[PDB]
């Protein structure tokens, strides 16, 4: 029973202790030992799960606790107690491990080793809390222990690294906690977390560490976001201290979506649709990445109808994600056909769904693009037009209300024409001649620009690696 | 276990590694001077092209490639009537020149 | 589908073991899914059919009769009422 | 300088063709020195064994 | 973040003060916030005013925002404090679109666009924008010339511009670095 | 006109036919064409053998 | 949750009620650092006066505030 | 350095690689790796002050990599 | 095998309601007749499914609606038990057969053309799915090359037959892999008939082009629909696909095609169209566009999906066409020629503009049609822009991930 599955079990964590272990006593090399660390952890949530839950406990004993074994037992207990065959004498040793050394130099006092134990006790609890999906009083008891630790130690780069992953999910049991329940104690700590998380980034500054910095900006991005305000959320970013070196797949994606969601909503689309069309691209293809991809598809058309520019609809029909984009597509059909009563049924029919995503917000400025869109089309297809067969297509009262609306829409140069209120017609503007402007030599100038980036990019980083590779023992 | 020593990381600071954050310039004014060297060598490249340039224009006498014995040196023989066994030059063909 | 080509972002960015729990964590940090989220408060989606004629179950590519409607009657139409016009011109 | 841009465009092609070969190079010399490291042992075994 | 009795009231005034100022971002960025704590708790109620003042503005519809500043003093109780800033207002945006949608138009015509009553004050809003009144025809091609000759005179423009002979030297010494 | 044997356009409300002999291509035009949608297939091509890298 | 009434305090006038306002944002200058950012200058204003007893706190407001910048 | 590359002549070309292992006596390590790329040399003349700068420079306080290098 | 392509047809027009009428109760009195005839029930079971509220709602065993307009569709069990008889008597005999066989030696082939006379038979009543079982019972077996390819078109036929193009599509992918291994040119002209019909039902028409006229030269049409509809199929692909230089010369001009000539209403309204577009007579093109759509696409089962689409690219292809030639014409010039009116002439050219085809714009105030289509600088400058924006795009992409790793 008891005996049989954590000793089984227990295997693997000592394997996995000594992966960290190894790598950071000789230094890291940044990028690479992070890499594997990440290998490490589709692993452990497995096994945690697996062959009982007191694989931890029987664990715990074995290496050097200094407290660690209380906090355990707490966990333990939630989803039904285990202790036998997790006791001294049946689960203990102080030999087998060169990660807490040999029973005689714990005795004698030596160097600390206490810390990366503790560190990677800290990982199996984070873990422990997602895999069982356990909700309430752990929330608090995890996140008020495990913080106060990573600040007794020197705050070393090595240690750094490592606990730097362990704040996506401190920062995810918080969350759901306030999803589930509306109580005035969430809303009092969240004031504490974000805190806390500016205090950290403000050590992670001094000690340089590039991780620690761009997981705490991504986290508590998403938080003011959450609670609505913008203008915290604006003023942090144009600080400009995102880092680059230790970034990731995801973790830039992530970035460039808190960026688009700020900035259209600030009213300027051109600057909203960069970063989100940087999001899907930075970001992995997969059924693990579903949710990721699914919420930059429905960003990305509104931000896109907002300019009065409109998706194809070929983008809605290939996708495997069309069942969720229903409403969406319907928007592009909408705006472009110019109906201001088909608008009216969707955003009524689909309120739910576009209030539930929290699109619904960019979906009323949408119902300004409909005319806007309408009246594009028909400067398009007519160049000399009556005022009074614009009023008719769109289904408007007087004159003066179709060029109230014109003025404005080329104002901002939508549409591309000027009234002609002395004869009494609207006239198109656009007359091209671009390649007899002075512009193209300018146009062709940021192409050559990129591709120099490119240039650079390639040089800098094929080298990299190759200091090390000739360093490396070959035959 | 538990506890290091904060001491022997701060000594080093203004000691040893101070010395060693200097050196550090003293490698990156080598990477000044190679930036030069690199391309002193392509302008060192154009010469030494050059100069090849004048051997392969006239005067020249025929004679007809036969075979290779290695990749970088064949055996002709001349319109004069005789065997020369000659170094091929880089920059032709060593595919098409075979038959 | 997706922004640029998506098959060409598809295939430059793909899975590994060490993509593989970042990939989790920021889909468990947009709330799951939320396309299993969908399909139960509307007890089932439907079609388009409502403006389209060739849907979107096609085996082939879609045309542009999935924004408009059957127009051959109207065309019909027009062609016999123009004939009056001409007539009595 | 339209026939520029694609010029220079055109040798990011030369470039991405070398990164490439290198990232492979990198790769070899990986396997190189993990062969190596098993290959101590089959000679420290055969002393013993002889 | 909030409950108040006269909570509906206040965040009525919120999004007209915003609009007094003249800032359309800043009503934009207020309103997602306020957004979290209506979203099935109030929704739309008096709070549908301001939205419906800011959309009228963006859709282009200057009729429409006019009619419903004033019949919100009908319900009178400190609207009005709000309905004069944005009477101003309205004229002035008016002003910034028909700047490019005619080169000269009639003063009977401009008249009724700036929803002016009299000749004394469409001439006054006339002149403050540089544009002249001759036998009763406003020019738009006065400050459109003018705004013209003002940018050339301040120096942004060799660079944002980018100068022809300045290109080139770029693509020499990418090449050579 | 649609044989292309003067190729020019006709105006019916002003009554006027305009000849056009100008070219409507250039070679420019066509080669760099050729270039570009070449490199294209060469770009695949490269990923195609460092399939091996991931 | 938002300092913008601790800002709201700043930009209003009275000695007193400037007095209360620094010793607001200095118990959260520490915890809090881009809901504040955009009055430093009446801040700095407050500093550069000698009518303060609150000149030490004002530009102390203003230092932890410019080192999380960047600045 | 700079006179080693730019003065083509072979005196001036030798002398100034000999030179430099006076100057970075005491610091006798780094000398391998900056005169790696000139032991490498197309010109001959180069390559025989390379030899003597580092005969010199490890003379009295040995060093592994210059062994190798003149091999 | 046989009877297939023809049976088809007559039961698709049943389904249409956008037909004459006359032309379904023809057609109905017909296909009954072969039903009974070759024991084509398990097709009628298939036919009844797939209708289903357009067609069948006046048959006994199902419920009746006022959506048929055709009564003389009735099914009934009387099929069923004719079914039953001629079933039983062959298959049994068929099975002794290949049992037989298995004690001669040599008996491959032997086995192979019994488990074929199966296939044939369960294609005869219907079943695609039995035939396929058989037939690859044949295919194991020692039989020449050229009849492997054969059999592997026969399954084809079958997807066809049910009215299923996505079953079609894997049937053709074992052809595309199988033509070579016998190399056979014999079986290379079936090859293009059809896969000619399938790429007639694809969205792209350019490989159906190239096809359709292969099938036209050299004589073809076999085991499939007619000569004369190979040719309609092939004028209608001729137009979409082919510039109008093109089109003189591959289509009007075609010796196959006007050997031939039209004796068929289908063949006759399609060629028609094609005639009066280059003879630039346009007041005789819009009401052949009428009869196209009538007696061909509608008709047919693969351009049934694609008959609002011909209509209206084909009075595209027209504008355009003129507005080639013109850079000035007034609404009234052009609406007169092309049998319409000026109000008629706005809305069929305002959608046409939105789908990027005429570039062009319309005056109310003044009347006149100009043209809007640049052929000079401009249009060369943005269409090798967009190319070059896309070498940059995978250029970002390709190395953006290599460097990561």
């Amino acid at each position: 029973l008891h005996h049989s599955e954590k000793k089984y079990a227990e295997e693997d964590q000592v394997q996995e202790l000594l992966k960290v272990l190894n790598e950071i006593s000789k230094t890291t090399l940044t990028l690479d030992p992070r890499y594997i660390w990440r290998s490490l952890k589709d692993l452990s949530s497995l096994r945690n799960q697996e062959l009982l839950n007191a694989e931890t406990l029987c664990f715990t004993v074995n290496v050097l606790y200094p407290d660690s074994s209380s906090f355990k037992k707490n966990l333990l207990k939630f989803i039904t107690s285990n202790h036998k065959s997790s006791v001294p004498g049946s689960a203990e040793l102080r030999n087998s491990y060169p990660a807490s050394f040999y029973s005689v130099n714990t005795e004698k006092k030596t160097i600390e080793v206490t810390a990366e134990i503790n560190c990677f006790m800290h990982l199996l609890v984070q873990l422990f809390l997602w895999d069982s999906k356990e909700l309430e009083q752990l929330v608090e008891f995890n996140r008020k222990v495990v913080i106060p630790n990573l600040l007794c130690y020197y705050n070393l780069r090595s240690l750094n690294l490592i606990n730097a992953k362990l704040w996506f999910y401190i920062y995810l049991s918080h969350e759901t906690l306030a999803r589930s329940s509306e109580e005035i104690n969430s809303d009092n700590q969240n004031i504490i977390l974000r805190s806390t998380m500016m205090k950290f980034l403000k050590i992670a500054s001094l000690k340089h560490d590039n991780e620690t910095k761009a997981m705490l900006i991504n986290l508590i991005l998403r938080d003011f976001l959450n609670n609505g305000e913008v203008d915290s959320a604006s003023d942090f970013i144009s600080k400009l201290e995102y880092p680059h070196t230790d970034v990731s797949s995801s973790l830039e994606a992530r970035y460039f979506f808190y960026l688009s969601k700020i900035n259209a909503i600030q009213l300027d689309y051109s600057t909203a649709n960069e970063y989100i069309i940087a999001a899907i691209r930075k970001a992995p293809h997969n059924s693990k990445s579903l949710g990721f991809l699914q919420q930059s598809n429905k960003l990305h058309c509104c931000i896109q109808l907002l300019m009065g520019d409109i998706p194809e609809l070929s983008f809605f029909h290939q996708s495997n994600m069309q069942k969720s984009l229903l409403p969406y597509y319907h928007l592009t059909k909408a705006v472009k056909l110019g109906d201001l009563k088909k608008f009216t049924s969707t955003i009524t029919k689909y309120k739910q769904l576009l209030l539930k995503d929290d699109t619904y917000q960019l979906c009323v400025r949408l119902r300004s693009n409909v005319i806007k869109t309408g009246i594009r089309i028909i400067s398009l297809t007519y160049k000399k037009i009556s005022l009074r067969d614009i009023c008719l297509k769109l289904n408007l009262d007087s004159e003066q209300t179709v060029e109230y609306m014109v003025s404005r829409a080329i104002r901002d140069g939508v549409i591309e024409a000027k009234i002609n209120h002395e004869d009494g017609f609207i006239e198109t503007t656009e007359l091209l001649n671009i390649y007899d402007s002075e512009d193209p030599q300018q146009v062709f100038d940021e192409r050559i620009k990129f591709a120099n980036q490119l240039h650079d990019e390639y040089l800098v980083s094929m080298r990299y690696p190759e200091d090390k590779k000739t360093q490396q023992n070959e035959k | 276990n538990n506890n290091s020593a904060l001491s022997n990381v701060n000594s080093d600071i203004y000691f040893k590694l101070k010395k060693l954050e200097k050196e550090y310039e003293l490698l990156t004014l080598q990477e000044d001077y190679i930036k030069d060297e690199q391309r002193h060598l392509k302008r060192e490249l154009k010469r030494a092209q050059e100069e090849v340039k004048r051997i392969q224009s006239v005067p020249l006498v025929i004679g007809q490639f036969l075979e290779p014995i290695d990749q970088n040196t064949g055996i002709v023989s001349s319109t004069t009537g005789m065997s020369y066994v000659v170094r091929i030059l880089s920059t032709l063909d060593r595919e098409l020149l075979k038959p | 589908m997706s922004t640029d080509v998506a098959a060409a972002q598809a295939q430059s960015k793909i899975d590994l073991t060490k993509k593989k729990n970042e990939e989790i964590n920021k889909k468990s940090l947009e709330e799951d899914d939320e396309f299993e989220d969908f399909p139960i408060d509307t007890w089932a989606n439907g079609e388009t059919i409502k403006s389209n004629a060739v849907t979107q179950t096609n085996i082939w590519e879609e045309n542009w009769d999935d924004v408009e409607v059957d127009d051959d009657f109207t065309n019909e139409l027009k062609a016999e009422l123009d004939r009056y016009k001409r007539e009595n011109q | 300088i339209n026939i520029s841009n694609n010029l220079q465009k055109a040798l990011t092609v030369k470039t991405n063709d070398e990164l490439m070969v290198i990232y492979i190079s990198n790769l070899v010399r990986s396997i190189i020195a993990f062969d190596d490291l098993i290959e101590n042992k089959i000679q420290n075994k055969k002393i013993q064994e002889q | 973040l909030s409950e108040s009795d006269k909570k509906s009231k206040l965040i009525s005034l919120y999004l007209l003060n915003l609009l007094s100022q003249n800032n359309t971002t800043k009503f934009h960025s207020e309103l997602q916030y306020l957004d979290k704590h209506i979203k099935n708790l109030e929704d739309d109620s008096l709070l549908s005013y301001p939205i419906k003042l800011d959309r009228w503005l963006m859709e282009g519809s200057y009729q429409k925002a006019w009619d419903l500043l004033q019949s919100g003093s009908q319900n009178i109780s400190e609207f009005d404090s709000f309905t004069d800033i944005l009477k101003s207002a309205i004229r002035d945006e008016i002003a910034k679109n028909t700047e490019l949608s005619y080169d000269f138009l009639p003063l009977s015509n401009i008249k009724a666009l700036l929803f002016f009553n009299n000749e004394k004050e469409t001439e006054k809003f006339a002149l403050e924008r540089n544009w002249p009144i001759v036998n009763s025809k406003v020019y738009f091609n006065n400050q459109s010339k003018e705004k013209a000759d003002y940018e050339d005179e301040m120096m942004h423009e060799e660079d944002q511009k980018t100068n022809i002979i300045e290109k080139a030297m770029d693509y020499a010494i990418s090449i050579e670095n | 006109i649609l044989d292309k044997i003067f190729y020019g356009v006709l105006d019916q409300g002003n009554g006027w036919l305009y000849v056009y002999e100008t070219p409507n291509q250039d070679a420019t035009y066509d080669s760099a064409l050729e270039l570009v949608g070449q490199l294209n297939k060469v770009v695949d091509q490269l990923f195609e053998k460092a399939s091996v890298l991931y | 949750t938002t300092a913008a009434p601790l800002l709201a305090l700043l930009r209003e006038n009275q000695d007193s009620v400037k007095t209360y306002a620094l010793e607001s944002i200095n118990n959260v200058v520490d915890q809090l650092w881009s809901e504040i950012s955009n009055e430093l200058p009446d801040i700095e204003a407050l500093y550069d006066d000698d009518t303060f007893s609150d000149r030490e706190m004002a530009a102390l407001i203003a230092s932890k505030v410019y080192y999380n910048l960047g600045e | 350095l700079h006179v080693a590359v730019s003065d083509s002549n072979d005196d001036v070309r030798r002398a100034a690689v000999i030179a430099l292992g006076f100057v970075l006596l005491r610091d006798y390590t780094t000398v391998p790796r900056i005169v790696q790329l000139l032991s490498k040399s197309h010109n001959a003349h180069v390559r025989c002050g390379t030899a003597f700068a580092l005969g010199i420079a490890c003379a009295g306080k040995g060093l592994q990599s210059a062994i190798d290098v003149l091999d | 095998r046989v009877p297939n392509y023809e049976v088809s047809e007559k039961a698709f027009l049943l389904t249409q309601s956008k037909v004459s009428i006359e032309q379904r109760k023809e057609a109905a009195e017909f296909v009954l007749a072969k039903i009974k005839e070759e024991e084509m029930a398990p097709y009628y079971k298939y036919l009844c499914e797939e209708y289903l509220v357009n067609n069948g709602q006046s048959d006994l065993e199902h419920d009746e609606k006022s959506d048929s307009l055709n009564e003389w569709i009735k099914f009934d069990q009387e099929l069923y038990n004719e079914l039953c008889k001629k079933n039983e008597s062959k298959i049994k005999e068929l099975n002794e057969k290949i049992q037989k066989l298995e004690e001669d030696d040599e008996g491959e082939l032997e086995q192979a053309q019994a488990w074929i006379n199966l296939g044939e038979y369960y294609a005869q009543i219907g079943d695609k799915d039995n035939a396929e079982k058989t037939l690859g019972k044949s295919l194991s077996k020692a039989i020449s090359t050229g009849a492997k390819i054969d059999v592997m078109l026969t399954i084809a036929r079958l997807g066809f037959f049910y009215n299923d193009q996505l079953y079609v599509k894997e049937k053709l992918e074992a052809v595309n892999s199988m033509i070579e291994k016998g190399g056979d040119w014999e079986r290379r002209n079936r090859y293009k008939t059809y896969y000619g019909i399938h790429c007639l039902a694809v969205r792209n028409f350019k490989e159906a082009a190239k096809l359709l006229v292969d099938s036209l030269a050299t004589f073809t049409s076999i085991e499939l629909t007619s000569y004369e509809s190979i040719a309609t199929y092939a004028s209608v692909t001729g137009l979409f696909t082919l510039e109008r230089t093109d089109l003189k010369s591959k289509v009007i001009d075609s010796p196959e095609l006007l050997s031939l000539i039209s004796t068929t209403a289908a063949l006759q309204s399609i060629s028609s169209l094609t005639i009066s577009l280059y003879a630039s007579d346009y007041a005789s093109y819009f009401p052949y566009l009428l009869e196209t759509y009538a007696n061909v696409l509608i008709p047919c089962k693969y351009l049934n999906r694609h008959a609002d689409f011909f209509v209206r690219e084909m009075r595209r292809k027209v504008y355009a066409q003129l507005l080639e030639s013109y850079k000035t014409l007034s609404l009234k010039s052009m609406a007169s020629a092309f049998g319409v009116s000026v109000a008629f002439l706005d809305n069929d050219l305002g959608k046409f503009i939105p789908n990027k085809q005429l570039n062009c714009v319309i005056d109310r105030v003044n009347g006149i049609v100009e043209t809007n289509r640049p052929d000079n600088k401009n249009a060369q400058y943005h269409l090798l822009v967009k190319q070059g924006d896309g070498l940059l795009t995978k250029l970002q992409k390709y190395g953006a991930a290599v460097r990561l790793t």
